[PDB]
C-alpha cells in the first residue's frame, strides 16, 4: 500500500503483538484469587488492551514490519483523521487562547498602574473576554482588513 | 474578605486553579476516550 | 432601614460586626468570619439565604409530611431517598430537560430583577399585567401575592419576613438531618424518632 | 423602546435601531465597528434569503410527496438520481452564472448605484434605492418596501437558517427525512425526543 505498509486488519504482526501482550497479562494474572481485587484490575486491563487493538483495526491506520501502526501526514484523504483534523482542532484552539490573551492585554494597556493588573489578574474582566475566542477568526479576518491586528509604524 | 479575593487572583494561586480543572478535564476525556490515535467521528 | 442597635445576640456580651446594623431581618449578628463585610455581597447572600429557605421549606414539607403519613397508612409513596429511581411514565433524563427548560426560565427573570430592579415588572404579551412588589426577593404581583397578604408598612412586613427567615433556617438543618441521618443508618427519618422516642437514653447516634 | 433580547440587559452603544431587525444583540462584540456591521447586515440578509429558499424547497416537497400528489425523492437524495445532464455539467453552469451575479452584488455593495445600468442596452437602469434591497425590475409586483415588511423579511430569514440548522443535524443523526421525524415524534411525544435518539 501507501510506502509499502499493509492494514493492520490483515497484519499478522498486528494480531502477534496483541495475543502476547494479553497473554503475558494473564500469567501475571493467575494469582492472588480467582476474584480478589487485584485480578479484577487485571481483567480490566486485559478488556482495555482487546478494545484498544480493535478500534485501531476498525480505524484503518496503517502497520509496518515491526507490527505497530505508522502515521501518513501527506495529505492523502483515507488518513486526515491522523494529522489534519486533529490540526485544524489544534489551530482553532491554540488562536482561541492567544486572541483571548492578547485582547485582555489590550484591554488593560491604558491603566494608571498596567503591572498591578498583570501580576493580579482582573477575573471579572477576563470573564467577559474569555468566550470572545469561540469566533476569534472572523474576528481576527476583519481586523486583519481594517488594518487593525498590526501596530503600525513599528 | 474582599482581600481575600484579591489575593486569590495573584499569579500563583490563579495558575494553580486553572491547571488543576485544566488537568481534571482532559484526565477525565482521556478516562472516557482511552488510546486515541486518530480522529475517528469524520 | 431601622438600625435596631441592641437586638438580640447570639452569643451574648459580644459587640456585632458593624455591617450588621439590625436593618435586615432575621438579624441577630452572626458573621464571625466576615462573609458579609461588604455591601453588594451582602445584598447577594441575603438572595442567596432567602432562595435557599424556601427552596428547603419545600422540600421539608415533601419530605416529613409524606413519611409521617406514610408509616401511618395514609399513602404509599416510597422512601424519599429511593424516590430518585422508582420510575414514572418516561424516563428522567427528558422529565429533567422538561423541568431545565421551565425552571431555567423563571429563574433568568429572577435574575434579571436581582441585578436591575424592577426592569422585568410586566409582561411582554400582556403589557397591562404587572407584579406589585417594590422589593427584590419580594415579588408580590397578583401570581405571588394574590390574597394581598404580604405587601404593608413595617412593624407588619418587618415581622413576617423575619418569620419567614427563621422557618426557613430550621428546614435547611431539617432536611440536612434527613440526608445525614439515612445515610449513616439505612431507615427512614421516621423510624429515627420513634426509635430515639422509645429509648432516648440509648437510642442516640452513640449506637454504631 | 427598540426590542430587547433579554429584558434586563442594557444596549450596546454601537447599535441605535436604526437597521430593521434591530433588538440588541450582538455579546461577543463581531459588530463594535461601523465598516464590520455594514458588512455583516448584508451577509446576514444574503445567507437568510439562501435559507429560506433552501428550507422551503427542503421540506414542502416531502409533505407534498408524502399525502400522495408527487413523488420525489428526499433532499439528501436527490442529487444522485440521474438528471438530463451530469452533475459535472450543472455544476460548472452554476459556477459561471454564480460568479456573474456575485460579483456584481459586490460592486454594488463596494459603490452603490454604480453598477445598476444595463451593460448590454444602454437604457434600462435601476432607480437609487439602497444596498440590500434592490427595487426595480427586481421588483414587479411593486410591494412597499416599507419599514414594517424588513422587519418581516430579516425574522423569516432568521427562523428559515435555523430551521436548516435542524434539518442538518436531525438528518445525521437520526437518518430519515425531517417530515418523517415531525410526525413521528408527534404523534407518541413523550418517547420520541433527542435524547433517545441518543
Ligand atoms: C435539590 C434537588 C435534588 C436533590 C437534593 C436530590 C437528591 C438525591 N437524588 Mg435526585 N435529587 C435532586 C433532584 C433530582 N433527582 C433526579 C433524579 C434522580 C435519580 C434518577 C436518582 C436520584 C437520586 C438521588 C439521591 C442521590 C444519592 C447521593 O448520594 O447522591 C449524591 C449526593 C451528593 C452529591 C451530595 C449533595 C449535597 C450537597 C450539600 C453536597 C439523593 C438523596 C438517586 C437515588 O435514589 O439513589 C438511591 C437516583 O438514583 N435523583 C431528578 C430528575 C427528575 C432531579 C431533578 O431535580
Ligand atoms: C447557539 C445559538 C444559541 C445560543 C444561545 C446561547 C446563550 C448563552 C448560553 C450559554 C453561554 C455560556 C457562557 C455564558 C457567558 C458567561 C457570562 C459572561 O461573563 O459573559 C458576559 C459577556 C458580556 O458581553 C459583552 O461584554 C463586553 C465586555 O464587558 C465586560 O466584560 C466583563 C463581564 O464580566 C467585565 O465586566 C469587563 O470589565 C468588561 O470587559 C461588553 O460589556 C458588552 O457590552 C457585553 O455585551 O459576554 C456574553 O454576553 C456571553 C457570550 C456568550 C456567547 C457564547 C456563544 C456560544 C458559545
Ligand atoms: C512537502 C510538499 C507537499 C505539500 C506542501 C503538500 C500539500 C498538500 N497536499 Mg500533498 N503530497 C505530497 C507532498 C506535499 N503535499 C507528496 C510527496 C505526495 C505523494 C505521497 C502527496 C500526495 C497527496 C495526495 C494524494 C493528496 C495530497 C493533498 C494535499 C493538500 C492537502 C491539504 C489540504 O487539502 O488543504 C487543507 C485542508 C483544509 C480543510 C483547509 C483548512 C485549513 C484552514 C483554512 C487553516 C486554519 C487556520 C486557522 C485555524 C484559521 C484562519 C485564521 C485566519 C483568518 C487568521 C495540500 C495542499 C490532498 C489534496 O489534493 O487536497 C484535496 C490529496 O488528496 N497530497
Ligand atoms: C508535542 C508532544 C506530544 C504530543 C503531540 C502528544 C500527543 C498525544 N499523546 Mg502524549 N505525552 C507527551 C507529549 C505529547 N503527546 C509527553 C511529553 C508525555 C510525558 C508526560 C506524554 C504522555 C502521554 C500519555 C501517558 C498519553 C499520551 C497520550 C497522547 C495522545 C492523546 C490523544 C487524546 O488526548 O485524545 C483526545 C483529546 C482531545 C480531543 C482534547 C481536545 C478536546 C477539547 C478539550 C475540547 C474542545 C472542544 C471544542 C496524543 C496523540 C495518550 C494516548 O492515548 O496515547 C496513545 C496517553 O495515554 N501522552
Ligand atoms: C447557604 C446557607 C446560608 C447562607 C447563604 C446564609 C447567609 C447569611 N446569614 Mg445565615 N445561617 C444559616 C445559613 C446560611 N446563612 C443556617 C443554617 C443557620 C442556622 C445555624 C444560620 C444562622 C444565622 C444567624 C444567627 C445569622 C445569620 C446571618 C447571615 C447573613 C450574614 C452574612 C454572611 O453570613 O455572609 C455570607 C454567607 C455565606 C457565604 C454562606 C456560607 C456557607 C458556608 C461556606 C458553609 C460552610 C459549611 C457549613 C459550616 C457546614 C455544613 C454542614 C452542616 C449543615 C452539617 C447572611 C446573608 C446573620 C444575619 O444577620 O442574618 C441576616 C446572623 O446573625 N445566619
Ligand atoms: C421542591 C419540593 C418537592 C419535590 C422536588 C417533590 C418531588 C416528588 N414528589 Mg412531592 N411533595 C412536596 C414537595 C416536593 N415533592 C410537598 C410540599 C408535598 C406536600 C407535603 C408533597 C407531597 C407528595 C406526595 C403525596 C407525593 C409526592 C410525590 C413526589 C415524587 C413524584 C411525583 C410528584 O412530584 O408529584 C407530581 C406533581 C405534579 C405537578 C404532577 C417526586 C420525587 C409522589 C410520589 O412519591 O410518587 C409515588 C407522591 O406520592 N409528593
Ligand atoms: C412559614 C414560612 C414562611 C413565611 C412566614 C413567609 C412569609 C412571607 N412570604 Mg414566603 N415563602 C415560603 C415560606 C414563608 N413565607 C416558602 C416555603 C416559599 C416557597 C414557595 C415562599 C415563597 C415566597 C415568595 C415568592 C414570596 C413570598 C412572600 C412572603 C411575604 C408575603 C406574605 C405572603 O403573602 O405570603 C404568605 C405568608 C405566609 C405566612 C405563608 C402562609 C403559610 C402557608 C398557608 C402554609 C402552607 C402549608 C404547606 C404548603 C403544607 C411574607 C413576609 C411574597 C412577598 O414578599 O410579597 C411581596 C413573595 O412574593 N414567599
Ligand atoms: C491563506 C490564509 C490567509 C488568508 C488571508 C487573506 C488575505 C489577507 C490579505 C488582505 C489583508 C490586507 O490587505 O491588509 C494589509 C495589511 C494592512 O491592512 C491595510 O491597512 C490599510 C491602512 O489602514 C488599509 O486600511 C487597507 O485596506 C488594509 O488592508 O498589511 C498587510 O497584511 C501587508 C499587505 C500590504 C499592506
Ligand atoms: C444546611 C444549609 C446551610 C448551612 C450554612 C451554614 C450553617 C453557614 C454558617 C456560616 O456561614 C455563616 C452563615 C456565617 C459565617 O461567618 C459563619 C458560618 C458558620 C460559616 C443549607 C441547606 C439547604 C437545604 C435545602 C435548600 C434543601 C432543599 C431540599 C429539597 C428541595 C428537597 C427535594 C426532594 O425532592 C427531592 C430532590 C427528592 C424528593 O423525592 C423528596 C425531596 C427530598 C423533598
Ligand atoms: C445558507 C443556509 C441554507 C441554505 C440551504 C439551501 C440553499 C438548500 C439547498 C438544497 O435544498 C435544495 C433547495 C434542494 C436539495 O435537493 C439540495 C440542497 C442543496 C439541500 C443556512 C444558513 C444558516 C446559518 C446559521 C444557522 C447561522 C447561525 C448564526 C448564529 C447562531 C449566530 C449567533 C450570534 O452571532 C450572534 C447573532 C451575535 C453574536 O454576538 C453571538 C452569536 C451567538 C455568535
Ligand atoms: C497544508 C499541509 C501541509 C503544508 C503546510 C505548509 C507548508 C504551509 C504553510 C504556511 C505558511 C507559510 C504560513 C505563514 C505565516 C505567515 C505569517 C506572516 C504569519 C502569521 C500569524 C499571525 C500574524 C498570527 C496572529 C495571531 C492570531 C491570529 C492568533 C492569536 C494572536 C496572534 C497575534 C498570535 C503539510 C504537508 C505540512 C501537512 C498536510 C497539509
Amino acid at each position: 500500500d501507501i510506502a509499502g505498509l499493509t492494514p493492520c486488519k490483515d497484519s499478522k504482526q498486528f494480531a502477534k503483538r496483541e495475543k502476547q501482550s494479553i497473554k503475558k497479562l494473564e500469567s501475571s494474572l493467575k494469582l492472588y484469587a480467582p476474584d480478589s481485587a487485584p485480578a479484577l484490575a487485571i481483567n480490566a486491563t486485559i478488556e482495555k488492551t482487546k478494545r484498544r487493538f480493535d478500534n485501531y483495526g476498525k480505524q484503518g491506520l496503517l502497520c509496518g514490519a515491526d507490527g505497530l501502526p505508522h502515521l501518513i501526514v501527506s495529505g492523502d484523504q483515507r488518513h486526515w483523521g491522523e494529522f489534519i483534523t486533529p490540526g485544524i482542532l489544534f489551530l482553532y484552539i491554540a488562536g482561541w487562547i492567544g486572541w483571548v490573551g492578547r485582547s485582555y492585554l489590550i484591554a488593560i494597556r491604558d491603566d494608571k498602574k498596567p503591572t498591578q493588573k498583570e501580576i493580579i489578574i482582573d477575573v471579572p474582566l477576563a470573564t467577559g473576554l474569555v468566550f470572545r475566542g469561540f469566533s476569534w477568526p472572523i474576528a481576527a479576518y476583519r481586523e486583519l482588513l481594517n488594518g487593525e491586528l498590526v501596530a503600525k509604524d513599528v | 474578605m474582599r482581600d481575600l479575593k484579591t489575593y486569590l487572583s495573584v499569579a500563583p494561586v490563579a495558575s494553580t486553579l486553572w491547571f488543576a480543572a485544566l488537568a481534571g478535564l482532559l484526565i477525565e476525556i482521556n478516562r472516557f476516550f482511552p488510546d486515541a490515535l486518530t480522529f475517528p467521528f469524520f | 432601614t431601622v438600625a435596631e442597635p441592641d437586638r438580640p445576640l447570639w452569643f451574648p456580651g459580644s459587640t456585632p460586626p458593624p455591617w450588621l446594623d439590625g436593618s435586615l431581618p432575621g438579624d441577630f449578628g452572626f458573621d464571625p468570619l466576615g462573609l458579609g463585610s461588604d455591601p453588594e455581597s451582602l445584598r447577594w447572600n441575603v438572595q442567596a439565604e432567602l432562595v435557599h429557605s424556601r427552596w428547603a421549606m419545600l422540600g421539608a414539607a415533601g419530605i416529613f409530611i409524606p413519611e409521617f403519613l406514610t408509616k401511618l397508612g395514609i399513602l404509599n409513596t416510597p422512601s424519599w431517598y429511593t424516590a430518585g429511581e422508582q420510575e414514572y411514565f418516561t424516563d428522567t433524563t427528558t422529565l429533567f430537560i422538561v423541568e431545565l427548560v421551565f425552571i431555567g426560565w423563571a429563574e433568568g427573570r429572577r435574575w434579571a430583577d436581582i441585578l436591575n430592579p424592577g426592569c422585568v415588572n410586566t409582561d411582554p404579551i400582556f403589557p397591562n399585567n404587572k407584579l406589585t412588589g417594590t422589593d427584590v426577593g419580594y415579588p408580590g404581583g397578583l401570581w405571588f401575592d394574590p390574597l394581598g397578604w404580604g405587601s404593608a408598612s413595617p412593624q407588619k412586613l418587618k415581622e413576617l419576613r423575619t418569620k419567614e427567615i427563621k422557618n426557613g433556617r430550621l428546614a435547611m438543618l431539617a432536611v440536612m438531618g434527613a440526608w445525614f441521618q439515612h445515610i449513616y443508618t439505612g431507615t427512614g427519618p421516621i423510624d429515627n424518632l420513634f426509635a430515639h422516642l422509645a429509648d432516648p437514653g440509648h437510642a442516640t447516634i452513640f449506637a454504631a | 423602546k427598540k426590542g430587547e433580547w433579554l429584558p434586563g440587559l442594557a444596549s450596546p452603544g454601537y447599535l441605535t435601531g436604526s437597521l430593521p431587525g434591530d433588538n440588541g444583540f450582538d455579546p461577543l462584540g463581531l459588530a463594535e465597528d461601523p465598516e464590520n456591521l455594514k458588512w455583516f447586515v448584508q451577509a446576514e440578509l444574503v445567507n437568510g434569503r439562501w435559507a429560506m429558499l433552501g428550507v422551503a424547497g427542503m421540506l414542502l416537497p416531502e409533505v407534498f410527496t408524502s399525502i400522495g400528489i408527487i413523488n420525489v425523492p428526499k433532499w439528501y437524495d436527490a442529487g444522485k438520481e440521474e438528471y438530463f445532464a451530469s452533475s459535472s455539467t450543472l455544476f460548472v453552469i452554476e459556477f459561471i452564472l454564480f460568479h456573474y451575479v456575485e460579483i456584481r452584488r459586490w460592486q454594488d455593495i463596494k459603490n452603490p448605484g454604480s453598477v445598476n445600468q444595463d451593460p448590454i442596452f444602454k437604457q434600462y437602469s435601476l432607480p437609487a434605492g439602497e444596498v440590500g434591497y434592490p427595487g426595480g425590475i427586481f421588483n414587479p409586483l411593486n410591494f412597499a418596501p416599507t419599514l414594517e415588511a424588513k422587519e418581516k423579511e430579516i425574522a423569516n430569514g432568521r427562523l428559515a437558517m435555523l430551521a436548516f440548522l435542524g434539518f442538518i443535524i436531525q438528518h445525521n443523526v437520526t437518518g430519515k427525512g425531517p417530515f418523517d421525524n415531525l410526525l413521528q415524534h408527534i404523534s407518541d411525544p413523550w418517547h420520541n425526543t433527542i435524547v433517545q435518539t441518543l
